[PDB]
This record gives structure tokens, C-alpha cells and sequence, in this order.
């Protein structure tokens, strides 16, 4: 159930096993937890060793260096909730140069209130991709988990599929295991954070992590808010006082702690707010019987005496120590070499401050996008100031933008010179308002606040160039501004165009294809686009060239990122244009849409035309040996300079002139297709080639506006009876029995018939060909027979057409008279 | 000549309305 | 694509950048 | 002649041309002549209006901004040479912003001594690439010849070619005229500077420009050394003394002209080492009676007092007012806004000097490389500092690379502090050189000495990398240098490889296709190279990629740039084989050499077959109807920052927990081919065709390596009666008339004969043809005729084979019994 | 008329502001 | 020099009278 | 060019690396 | 597994010794 | 031997240095 | 700290003696 046994504020255990046997009868941390700096350890040290009563801890747990350790499942079994009231440089676990330490195991750890995970450099750990780190703390994008075998080498990961939960990580599901045989238990999201049983029953609204009965508070094993007999609850009820924010206590307890620090050596505790707080905040003073803080007949503030007058801020954990100060008596060095940005728990921790006694400092600050956490300060005494006498250290921020609101937020800067260095996304603005409101504009010297590394990066212009004249065609966009001219109009060496296409309207500032515009002659400067798509959006501003000046503001002139969309024009071909034809008088044809649609596009058209048949093949004697009829570079960096400084000579070369010579004396068938890509054709004629003329036109009503067509070409299936012989066999005997044979032609067949066959066989003897062409079948009307021997034959004939070989008809009898 | 000047060449806005009315 | 202009290419762009006050070409 | 008549020294003229009638008289100016300024100026004002008489100029010529002003052709038409004595911003002809002018028409001027030519915005002057600056001018680099008439527009330029002469200027003939009507005068290279005549004979020795009569020095226009008695001479005889460096003059005149000033407001003239110079140079003093510099007994310096004490040199005019000077007593600041090197100009006026009262102060100094020309610098007293308490103010230098050669050069600052900034050329080891030899290392504060601008373009990692192992193989390249760790070990963030193809040996230093490497685990560091062309050589060299360090030094190591060659392997295939038959056993095979060689190309290999016949054409009958034989990017500046970021993040984390833990307790027929590209074939078969192996192989001894062929077929011509039938027709009559034709084949055809065809015709008939075959003609052994008339027949025979038609035999005569 | 005056458009400046009794060079 | 006094500074009516006759 | 290894591009890789001790593939 | 380690990916000179005697 | 002692290095360096007494925490 | 006296400075063997039992 909930927490038994002592309470074992924060410990640090190191260089043997020997002193952490003092953890055994105490399941809460009332503090940190560190194991590290174990070398004469051995893996036979720690099976023997469990902390099943472990259970919460409110600081952090840390581990450095310790050898022989493979896995946490046997030392931590229970550990669930990591407070994370104060952490280790804004880590709530931390892991580092964990040698011979092979999985994580801690299957009980649910909730991380407060901090970070970082695990590095632990060449065997493993298991580690496999833990769903958002299920267990809130703000994951700032865990550092580098330098494991998970990466370096490729360790398995077995999580046992025949149970382990599976969550969607980046794009794919997989299972979540701390161990080879434990499986990170996940909760449905209707346990938002009380946890849930082993059925999935969600727990009570105060618990956190695991109960044992679901709906009970007193069935527990981690509290979400405080800890009080063994029940957890939103707050403690009187006459109990919250302490350490995670359990109450009562008057008794922290009056003990009071007097234990006062007759002794620290944190003497006092009373405010109905908790036990270790220091009273500002405004406030301990009375003598009571230590409830009443509040003072006068604005005394609370002074935070800084150890060697200079303190270095470069985590939460070292801002959390300046927590409550309202004016501190040192200087301030803000140092956040990160990458994730801190302000949330800077603003809380500063931000209460008023007075700065010395300077302040903000140097190598990466992760800072402002300075704005800093919500009270107002002062800067700078009674001691850094070395070369400054009281505001800026230097090298790479993403440090603005400094303070000015419209609301008040600075007054006593003594001591201001620096601005290698800021560039810091401009020029904010240094010169910031100047003016603290009250020290004339007090820095040239140098101090640089030109060519504050905001160099950074688009400040803070003049609006405004185009004047746009107008779009096909392929061209013709772009128009309104002249810009510095006081000295010889400083501007031309305009420069960005434009990018651009699918959706908001798009970034500052690809990016440049092109280098002259100024004009003293007419608006303007440019042509060229090179452009139909139908395409893109997004357009100019940004002045002027020459540095060293002496006064450089200058500036930009203008908003205007959308222009081209216009739009006939599409491209339709691509993969097939044709096939399933049925005899039906072909289907399918295409795909063109590539360059240029537009919406509305309609295809799609045209037919049957193939006259070739006229040779109407001429041709198929009857003949050799029959076989067909069954149909940005610019570098030193060329610019080069201009630059001619541009430049030029000017200086006037210059001298002006000063030496002035001296100041004193039709065929088609088809509409809606939406589609295919079609099914009737009305064609059986077994004949077509030719097919598709188009994508995306424009009816207002003339068709369109380009040309895609050509193929398709034959129907041919008819089953077409090349056969129809009518009787009709037959005459002349006089010298000459046989003439005559049978109705196959009027439709399929396409054309180049020769028919006639097997003639009298009884008992062999079959007897004659093969008779178009132009036999034409000349003789049918077939003649000279020279026959008597007796009775048997006729059948056959066709052959384009299609294949018909068949044969109906045998028939004639008698040649024997004489 | 224009062919001359930006067919080989880039020929930007400012020598192009010098072909104008 | 970012190219000289020659033939088409300049009678488009000579029409873009006048014709309202008119071009002789 | 030489120069007649007054001598009018330097005079300007303004505002009108009335009192340039003044310059009637005089043919040499002793001077400047400036013609500026002229607004209410028309182009009939100047039609009347020459110059004849004037010859050459001493200082220079300047136009600025007369109108009406169409060509000098009329106004100097006799100007020749400009010497250039005092130049006008380092240029010794001046044209700007002159407004209606066409044309030089300088068709005279032939030497220009010393300066350069600078024309600029000039709308509407041309014949300006007609002019060959490289005859009159020495240093031609330096001319500024731009924004005129000659590039903006398509001004023509006719120089009559039908006598202008043609030199080239870069790559091309272009004849050279100023004007329409004159040639730009060109002396044979025998005539170096003395000039030539009309015919071009070379005048005399002590000559320049032009002369009436060579080889005579009374006779010339110009001299090039002295002018005396109208005689030009190479040094000044006694009693006479130099004088302006262009002419000789008595004691009395430089008497005279001392007393003139003396007596009057002004260049008090002095004699010294046989010439009449203005102030005498240091260690001499004037005497009283004579004017004759004697030396001093004692050291006094030429002081040169600057006005204001702060002098700017931004031209060679600038510096030339300190000729001769030793001692500064003011600041010199030295911005030169150019690109082009004038230190050869600088260390003739400077360099003279020691001594420098005030600051010395480079800024914006693109085209220097060095400050070498201060040869006798040495004291820098700074007793008037710049801004800021500064004495060697060094700032924005794009070329500065080396202050002074430490070697033999010393240098003793008294006072200031130092200053160097943006000088991306001029690395920290000359900076420090410097600093340790002045004397002023323990006098600089930090800032006032920037890191990431001094030297961030210049490769001074003064630390040798050595490579250890380098093997190559076929399309790789095997690299391992000795490991290097600064003192953070953790500061190395990895090496980076550079390389690139080199024909030659000597290659740049600092395309470069880059690879990061990451540094080894403490093993060589190492990198193999892939994607690799065979036989080409390639420069290596490893920079080393180490954190910025604010405080100290950076770091710095990087290796010497090593080449390597790769090996040589099999070549590529021979491109377009081509094989031409143009006799009936010679075939011509041309090839080209592969684009691939890899190596020096030896042999080449070609290989021949015969192709049999093909069988069908033997078992084909060619007399039946169808009988047609065939009549044969580098990864964004932003990612990089992050790396550099989490880098040093891990450090930060790193240093941050060592300081919490740790507490300080107090076989086929062939050929070989020999270096050519065809072959004649011989012994081939008539009209055959023939497969073809061609290859191209670089090694024969030591087995050969080489790739795989190349094919192309080609047929032979055929013989001219290879066809015909050869032998008498021979035929038998049978009983029933039976006429069996029998005649010999021919024995070898033009590969095979396909028929044969036998025409007969009875006497008085017409002709009766039958085709024979092959199997025809082996079945019958020729031909045989059944059931013909009674007659007299002529038969003749044909053969036909691959080649063609063969020749009818002579007529045969048979006839047959009538019965 | 109040501006800054560079190069050419200083030369113009000058010019209309005198010209009449010319430009002044010393003696 | 009238550079620095009018291109870089502001230059008057009367002032630009000094560089005149 | 500057692509991954894969197959005989492997071999002659691991060649190169190793061979004077020994490699196994 | 060289394969799956830089067939498809790019594997530096380090993680080519591992493969040797 | 004498040189620059950081990060792992310098973790090794205190442990050759001492660990038969063990690393010193305050109590 | 130590990384201040040690990997920036120079330590001796005494001075890592500080930093144990």
C-alpha cells in the first residue's frame, strides 16, 4: 500500500556496497539518491542485494560509474515515481558511464513529475528503445539519450509478442519491454495519469502510478498531490501543513526541525501559507513564539548573497537556487549551453528578481529565444561590473531575438557600459530601444556594440518597400517597386529578388532563388521573371543591397512577401494511352492524366475513325507459294567583394574629386469525357482497325484552350461465323464434264476474304485441293473443273479471311457422266 | 539590337523600355 | 529555364513590359 | 623641333574660355593643366579654338564636366607625353563626366611615364576599345575605363583598313584608331620607346614619342630624359643642375627662383647632388652664400608637420606629400579603397620614414597584402592616440596578410593599445610576432584583438599532421594520419578531408569535395576514399575541426597537401567502329580512341571471320513468284551550428557533474594494331561479309588487361564476272525433241547463284524465257525443254546471284526434226 | 530645398546655386 | 572638404555660397 | 559516386582495410 | 551485419577494422 | 607523468591516483 | 572544482590527493 516504515532524506552512496544497507527500512526518498564511483565492485555484489521496500523518490536518482552493475530490476523492483522537486542540471535521471550495465529494468517507474531523462554513454545498455518515455514524462523532446549499444551496435530487443503493449513512436507500432520478461505497462487513456490495475481499472483522482484496489485512496502506492496516514489527498486539512510538497505534517514536526537547526549548526523552517517552508519569502518575518510568517510594516526584500559575488547559470537546477529572491547580491552569468528551450522553468525558478547589485551577463545562451523570463527586473546597480567596465554581457547568442517588451517593461541601468556581440538574430532595434529606456545612451564607447554580428542574420530593414506595378502572363511574372534611395543614393548597389513557389499562403522570411537587380538611373527600378510554371504560386520580395557604413546605422529597405499566381494554359499530353478491345464491337481505352495539368482540368476528348482496309489486299493472289497473310550556385563569396569594393572606389574616387576641385573660400465520331479515364466504345464494326485521337482540354464553354492529342491504334475482336459460307453449293456438268462450282461469297466477313478452298474427293479415292483466290473466285464466278475422272465426288469449301480459316461447308455429291 | 544584346546575353528591365513609345 | 530570351520568348516579354503606350518591333 | 617659346607652369581653368588664351604661347607644361567646369559652354565655342603648340605635359591632364566639348583632336593636337609627376589620385589623364564628348582624338600621345588613365561616365564617348593602352601606357592593370558609350550602346568605330594597324589585345586582331580619320601610331618593337618616323626608323637613343629625323637628338618632340638647348640629353652637364626631372637649368635660374621665395611669400629651392630640388632631404642644411646642401654635423630628420595631426593616404598623390619625409609629426591612416597593388608607388613615397608622433591607423585596405613598404619604420611614439587609446588601428584589411618580416624588421611602440579586426587574411602568429617584438604584450585588453575575424579565411594551424599509411587500389584510396588531441581531448570534434583531381604538381592551398570524419575512441583515425577515376592523380591534405575556445587560442593542426595518383586499369570500349569495303578483298575499319583510356593506351586488337552462307539460300527456289533476294550541396550553416552545439553540450554536462561529485576536502585471324586508329585488310573473299572484334588494350607483356570488344559487320565488293557463265552451252535432242541444255556453273559466284535463266527463241519468234534454279539445275544438270515447235532456236544463258545479274552467254543454235 | 547633396547631384547643386558669377578657385 | 560637409553633414543656402566667386 | 558499398564494392573495401592480418566474410 | 550497416547507410573507417583479425 | 587531466580521463586519474582509501564526500 | 584546477590549469599529484579520503 502506501509508504511504511522511515523516511531517509537524500543519500549519497560511493566507493562500496558497505554504507547502502541503510535503504532497507525506508520505502520513500526524502531527497536525492546516488549510487557512484564503484570500481572494486563485482556482479556477484548486487544479486544478493534487492530494495523492494524503494518507492518514490523526490529529488532524482544518479548514476556514475558503477562496475558489476548489470541491471536496476533487482536493486530498484518498486520504484515508481521520480518528484523531481530538485534536479541534477535539469535531469530528474540521470545515467552516465553506466560500464557493465546491460538493460534499464525499472518496470515500475510510471510517473517523472519534474525534469529530464539522460542516459549516456553505456556501451552495453539496451532495451532502451523500446520504453515509451511520453508515458512516463510529460516534456520527452528533452531527454538525451546518446552514445548506447542501441545505436552502436545492434543488440537485441526481445519483448514478449505471446503480451507487451505496443505504441506508435514516430510512423510504426512497436512493443514497449524494460526486460526480456517485463513489459512496460501502459494505461488506457481514461487513466490519464492515477494508473491503472492489472485488469485496467483506473485508480483513485488523488493516486499516481499503481493501486491496489481501483477507487480507493488508501490502496495506493504512489500519492499525485500529498501523502497523510496513509492516504492520499488534494490538501492537507488542519492542523497539518504542507511540507516538502509531497506530505503533510504537523506543527509539531516543523517546529522540531526549527529547533533542531537553531540549537545546532542548515533550512531553519518556518510557517506560511499552511505550509512548512524552509525559508520565508520576502515581505515576511518569523515572530518568536509562533513561526507563522506574519507580513512586515515595511518592503524588505529578500537578498540572495551570492558566494564569490558571481554566479553561473547554465541549468534549472542551478536558476532553482535563486528561487524567491527578489534582489540578489552578486552577478548574474546566464550560460545555457543547450538546445531545448528552458524558459518555462526559468521563468519560474527568476523572473521574481528586481535588483541586480552587479552585472549581468549572457554569454553562449543557444537555446534562448529572449530574455523575457525575466519578468520583475528593473534594476541593474551594476556596483561591480565585468572586467572592462559593463554591467549587460551579450555574446554569441545564436537565437537570442528580443531582449525585453518595451511597451510594458521598465529598465534603468545605474553604472557600467553595455556589449552586444555576435547576436545575430538580435538587430540593431531592440539594442537602440533597450539604450533609451535604461538611460545609458551616452555612455558606450565605438566597439562596444558591434555592426556586422548583432542581427546580421536577422531581417530588420524596418523600411517598407512597396511594388507598384504587377502583372502576370504565361510563363512571366512583370514585378514593379517604387524607387528606394539612401541619403547617400551612390550606398545603394541594387535590389535582390527572392521568390519561391509556394502551394499555401503563410510561408517563412528571410531556396530562395536570387537574382542580382541594378538601380535605377536618376523610372521604377523593377524586374522581369522569366523561367516560371503555368499555374503555380509563388511568393515575392525584394531586399535592398546597400554598402556598410562603419560610422552611423548601415541601412535598410525591404518589403512584404507578396503571392502572385501565374495564369493558367493548355495542358500537357495525356500519357499511356492502351486500348483494348473485349468484345467484337466494343474496345475499352485507358490513359492517365497528363503530368502538367496547368490548371483544373474539366474534359477529354476522345476520337474514332475506321481504317479503310488496304486496297492491295483486294488485289492480291493469296493462292500463290509466299502466302503468309499477317493475323492482324550561389555567388561566391569573393566575387561580390569585388563589386563591393569597386563600388566603393568609384564613390571614394568622386569623392576626391568633388573635395580637390571645391574650395571653400572664406467530322467523326467523338465523345465528351467527364471524370474520367477510360471508356467503353459501341457501335464498331467487327475485326477492324481504328484510330484513336484523345485529348485533356480543360476548357469547354469559352473556346477550348488546349493542346494536341495522343495517337493510338486498336483492332475489335473478330465474329465466330463471319468467315463462313453461307447458301448452297451450286454445281453444272457441261458437255466435256467440265465441273463449275459456284457458292455464295460471305457478303460480311471480317474485313476482307483473300481465298477460298475447295476439297473435292470421289468415293474411295483421296481428297483433292484447289485453292481459289479473290480474282479466280471473281473471274470464274466460283470454281471450274477441267479433266475430272467419272464418278462421285464429295465438295467442301472453306474461306479465308483476315480473321483465320472459316469453315468448311456441307459436303456435295456430283456425278461426271462415264461415257 | 535586342538579339544581339540579350539573345546570347541577359538583358534586364531598365534596357527594355528604351524599345518603347 | 533561367535563360537568355530569343524570339517568342522576347516578343512576350517586350509585349509584358509595353503595349499600353505601344512597341515597334 | 624641340619645345619652342614660354613654359606657363600649372594653371587651371574655369568657368568660361577666356583666359585659356593664355596657353597660346607655351608648348610644355611645367605643371597641371585642369580645363573643368564649363557649363555655359556651346560646341561652336570650340571649332576656333587650338592648341597647336602645346607638346607634353609634367603632372597630367584633367576634364571634368565641360560641355560643348565634342574631342581633343582640335585642342591638343600635338600632345604627346604626360610624365606624371604629380599625379592626380594615382591617375595621370582624367576624364569624368565629360558630357558631350565623342571622342578622345588624342592621336599624338605616344608615352605616358608614370600613372594610369581613368575615363568615366561618359554617355557618349567612343573609340575607347580602338585604343592600345599597352604602347602608351606601362602598368596597364591599372586603367578604369568604364560606364561610357563604348559598352552601353553600339557606337561604331571605323578605323580605315584600306592603314590602321592591328595589335591583339586579348586574343583577337583589332586595328587601332583614335578617330575616324587617324590611325593610333605604332613603332616597330626595335623602336621600343624612342618612337619611330614616318617610314619607321627609330629615332634617337635619348628620344621619346616622335622625332623629324632619326638618329638625331635636335630633331625630336619629346625627350625622355632632359631638355637642354633644344637637345635632349641624359644627364645635365656642368655647370648646369637638374630641375623638375625633365629639364636642365643654370645656377642663376634656381638662384633666382630660391630668391623669388625668399624675398616674397612657395618651394624655397635648394641645390643638392647636382639638381635644383625644393626642400633639401634630412642631414643637410642651406648655407648662407651658396645654395649647395651640405651635410650636417649631426642628425636632424626631414619633419614633416601634418596639418591637423591626422593625415589619410587613400592614392599615390596622397603619399607622394611625404616624399623624402623621416619623421612624422602627426597620425597617418592609410585607406587605400582600390584593388590594385600600389605598393610598388607606396614604398617610393613612404618607407623613407622612422619616427611616427601619432597613430598609425589601416583601414578598409583592400588591395594591400603586406605593410612591407614601411622599410624603415621603427618608432611609433603615439603621442596622440586614435579613439579609444589606440596606436596601430588595424580594421576591415580583405588582403592583409603579413604586418612586417620579424626576421630583420624592428618595431617599438611607446604608447596605445593595439587593435585588429576583420582582417580574415592576417593570422594571430604575425599579431603575437608583433606584439612580442614591440613590446606592448602585457598593454592590450580583452576584444581589442578579435579571434573569429583575424585569419578565419587563412590556413595557420601551424601543427603538422603526417600521414602514416597510404595504399591506393583500383577506384580507392587508403588515408591514415597520426591521431592528434588538443589538451580538452573532447575539444576535437572530428577531422575534415579535403581532395580534388590535380594534373600538375604544385596546386592551391586552403571544388575541395569535403567528408567529415569523426575522431578515433582512445587506432589511426583514417578514411578510405570511394568513387574514384582510374589513373588520376588527386591532392589530400586533413584540416582539423577543433571547438572555438574564447579565452585561449582555438587550436590549430593540418597536413601538408600530399598527391597520390590512383592506378591504371583496363580502357573503356573503342567508340564508332566503322568498317568501309572500298575494294573487292580491302576493307577500311576506322575507330575512335575510348573516352576512358586510364592509362597510356599500347595496341589495339581487331579480329576477322568469315561468315558462312547462310543455308537456306542453297534450298531456296528463287524462280516461283516472290522472289525479291535481297541485294546485299554543403549541409546548411544551421545543421552544423547543432552539432557544434551538442558537442559542447556534453562537455557542459560532463565538466558540471566532475565538479558536483568530486568536493576538494581542505583461333581467328588478327593483328596488332601500333598507334593508329584504321587498318587495310588484305586476303578476303569477294563480296563476303565479315564480323569484326576490335580492341583496345594498354598492355601486351605482362598479359594483357584490357575490357571487352567492340562489333560491326561489312561485305566485300564483288568481282566483275564472277557471275558469268563460263564454257560452252552444250545440248542433246531426244527422239520426241527433247532439248536438254546443259552448261558449266559458275565455279566461284559472288558467294551463291540463286537461278539461272535460259532464253530461247526460235528464228523469226519471239523470245521465250525459263527460269532455272538451283535445284532445278542439279535435278536436271541444266535444263530441259519439252514439246517445241519445229526450228531453228537461239538460246542464250544468265545467271543471277547475290551481287546481281550476271551476263548472257553467246547464242546457241539447235534445231529440231520436223518429221 | 533642403537634402543631402553627393556627387552628380552635388555638381547640379551647385550649379543652381551659383553660375551666374562662376565657380571660385584660389589664386 | 564640400564632401563632408554636404553628402555626409547638411549643407545650407549660405553655405554652399563659400565655393563661389 | 560518393554512394554506399555493396557487394564486390565490399570486398575490395575490406581488401583494403585488412588482409596483411586476415579478415573473414 | 556490414549489409544492413552500410548498405543502405554510410559506414566510416572505424567500423572496418571491427571485421579483422 | 603530468598533462591534462578532463572528463574520463581525469575519472581515471583519480582512480589511480587513490580508491584503496576511496574518493572523498562530504558527511 | 576539479575541471577548473584540472583540465584547464595543470594539477599535480598532491593536489589530486584533495579530492580522496
Amino acid at each position: 500500500h502506501l509508504y511504511p516504515g522511515e523516511v531517509c532524506p537524500g543519500m549519497d552512496i560511493r566507493n562500496n556496497l558497505t554504507r547502502l544497507h541503510e535503504l532497507e527500512n525506508c520505502s520513500v526518498i526524502e531527497g536525492h539518491l546516488q549510487i557512484l564511483l564503484m570500481f572494486k565492485t563485482r556482479p556477484e555484489d548486487f544479486r544478493d542485494l534487492s530494495f523492494p521496500k524503494l518507492i518514490m523518490i523526490t529529488d532524482y536518482l544518479l548514476l556514475f560509474r558503477v562496475y558489476g552493475l548489470e541491471s536496476l530490476k533487482d536493486l530498484f523492483p518498486n520504484l515508481t515515481v521520480i518528484r523531481g522537486s530538485r534536479l541534477f542540471f535539469n535531469y530528474a535521471l540521470v545515467i552516465f558511464e553506466m560500464v557493465h550495465l546491460k538493460e534499464l529494468g525499472l518496470y515500475n517507474l510510471m510517473n517523472i513529475t519534474r525534469g529530464s531523462v539522460r542516459i549516456e554513454k553505456n556501451n552495453e545498455l539496451c532495451y532502451l528503445a523500446t520504453i515509451d518515455w511520453s508515458r512516463i514524462l510529460d516534456s520527452v523532446e528533452d531527454n538525451y539519450i546518446v552514445l548506447n549499444k542501441d545505436d552502436n551496435e545492434e543488440c537485441g530487443d526481445v519483448c514478449p509478442g505471446t503480451n507487451c503493449p505496443a505504441t506508435v513512436i514516430n510512423g510504426q507500432f512497436v512493443e514497449r519491454c524494460w526486460t526480456h520478461s517485463h513489459c512496460q505497462k501502459v494505461c488506457p487513456t481514461i487513466c490519464k495519469s492515477h494508473g491503472c490495475t492489472a485488469e485496467g481499472l483506473c485508480c483513485h483522482k488523488e493516486c499516481l502510478g499503481n493501486c491496489s484496489e481501483p477507487d480507493d485512496p488508501t490502496k495506493c502506492v504512489a500519492c499525485r498531490n500529498f501523502y497523510l496516514d496513509g492516504q492520499c489527498v488534494e490538501t492537507c486539512p488542519p492542523p497539518y501543513y504542507h511540507f516538502q510538497d509531497w506530505r503533510c505534517v504537523n506543527f509539531s514536526f516543523c517546529q522540531d526541525l526549527h529547533f533542531k537547526c537553531r540549537n545546532s549548526r542548515c533550512h531553519q523552517y518556518v510557517i506560511h501559507n499552511n505550509k512548512c517552508i524552509p525559508e520565508c519569502p520576502s515581505g515576511y518575518t518569523m515572530n518568536s513564539s509562533n513561526l507563522m510568517c506574519t507580513p512586515c510594516l515595511g518592503p524588505c526584500p529578500k537578498v540572495c548573497q551570492i558566494l564569490e559575488g558571481e554566479k553561473t547559470i547554465d541549468s534549472v537546477t542551478s536558476a532553482q537556487e535563486l528561487r524567491g529572491c527578489t534582489v540578489i547580491n552578486g552577478s548574474l552569468i546566464i550560460n545555457i549551453r543547450g538546445g531545448n528551450n528552458l524558459a518555462a522553468e526559468l521563468e519560474a525558478n527568476l523572473g521574481l528578481i528586481e535588483e541586480i547589485s552587479g552585472f549581468l551577463k549572457i554569454r553562449r545562451s543557444y537555446a534562448l529565444v529572449s530574455l523575457s523570463f525575466f519578468r520583475k527586473l528593473h534594476l541593474i546597480r551594476g556596483e561591480t561590473l565585468e572586467i572592462g567596465n559593463y554591467s549587460f554581457y551579450a555574446l554569441d547568442n545564436q537565437n537570442l531575438r528580443q531582449l525585453w517588451d518595451w511597451s510594458k517593461h521598465n529598465l534603468t541601468i545605474t553604472q557600467g557600459k553595455l556589449f552586444f556581440h555576435y547576436n545575430p538574430k538580435l538587430c540593431l532595434s531592440e539594442i537602440h530601444k533597450m539604450e533609451e529606456v535604461s538611460g545609458t545612451k551616452g555612455r558606450q564607447e565605438r566597439n562596444d556594440i558591434a555592426l556586422k554580428t548583432n542581427g546580421d542574420q536577422a531581417s530588420c530593414e524596418n523600411e517598407l518597400l512597396k511594388f507598384s506595378f504587377i502583372r502576370t502572363s504565361f510563363d512571366k511574372i512583370l514585378l514593379r517597386w517604387e524607387p528606394y534611395w539612401p541619403p547617400d543614393f551612390r550606398d545603394l548597389l541594387g535590389f535582390m529578388l527572392f521568390y519561391k513557389e509556394a502551394p499555401y499562403q503563410n510561408v517563412t522570411e528571410f531556396s530562395w532563388t536570387v537574382v542580382d537587380i541594378d538601380p535605377p538611373q536618376r523610372s521604377h527600378p523593377g524586374w522581369l521573371m522569366r523561367g516560371l510554371k503555368p499555374w503555380t504560386q509563388y511568393a515575392i520580395f525584394v531586399k535592398t543591397l546597400v554598402t556598410f557604413s562603419d560610422e552611423r546605422r548601415t541601412y535598410g529597405a525591404k518589403s512584404d512577401i507578396i503571392y502572385v499566381q501565374t495564369d493558367a494554359t493548355n495542358p500537357s499530353v495525356p500519357l499511356d494511352p492502351i486500348s483494348v478491345s473485349n468484345s467484337s464491337s466494343q474496345i475499352i481505352l485507358k490513359w492517365k492524366p497528363p503530368s502538367d495539368p496547368n490548371g483544373n482540368i474539366t474534359h477529354y476528348l476522345v476520337y474514332w475513325e475506321r481504317q479503310a482496309e488496304d486496297s492491295e489486299l483486294f488485289e492480291l493472289d493469296y493462292c500463290l507459294k509466299g502466302l503468309k497473310l499477317p493475323s492482324r550556385c550561389p555567388k561566391t563569396d569573393s566575387q561580390i567583394l569585388k563589386e563591393l569594393e569597386e563600388s566603393s572606389f568609384r564613390k571614394t574616387f568622386e569623392d576626391y574629386l568633388h573635395n580637390v576641385v571645391f574650395v571653400p573660400r572664406p467530322h467523326r465520331p467523338f465523345e465528351k469525357v467527364v471524370n474520367k479515364e477510360s471508356l467503353v466504345i459501341s457501335g464498331l464494326r467487327h475485326f477492324t482497325g481504328y484510330r484513336i485521337e484523345l485529348q485533356a482540354c480543360n476548357q469547354d464553354s469559352p473556346d477550348e484552350r488546349c493542346s494536341v492529342a495522343a495517337y493510338v491504334s486498336a483492332r475489335t475482336m473478330p465474329e465466330a461465323k463471319a468467315d463462313d459460307i453461307v447458301g448452297p453449293v451450286t454445281h453444272e456438268i457441261f458437255e466435256n464434264n467440265v465441273v463449275h462450282l459456284m457458292w455464295q461469297e460471305p457478303k460480311e466477313p471480317n474485313g476482307l476474304i483473300v481465298l477460298y478452298e475447295v476439297s473435292y474427293r470421289r468415293y474411295g479415292d483421296e481428297e483433292l485441293h484447289l485453292c481459289v483466290s479473290r480474282k479466280h473466285f471473281a473471274l470464274e464466278r466460283g470454281c471450274r473443273l477441267r479433266g475430272l475422272s467419272p464418278g462421285n465426288y464429295s465438295v467442301r469449301v472453306r474461306a479465308t479471311s483476315l480473321a483465320g480459316n472459316g469453315s468448311w461447308t456441307e459436303p456435295t455429291y456430283f456425278y461426271v457422266t462415264d461415257y | 539590337g535586342i538579339e544581339e544584346q540579350c539573345c546570347t546575353s541577359i538583358c534586364s528591365l531598365y534596357q527594355l523600355e528604351n524599345y518603347c513609345n | 529555364v533561367n535563360q537568355h530570351l530569343c524570339g517568342s520568348h522576347l516578343v512576350e516579354a517586350l509585349y509584358l513590359v509595353c503595349g499600353e503606350r505601344g512597341f515597334f518591333y
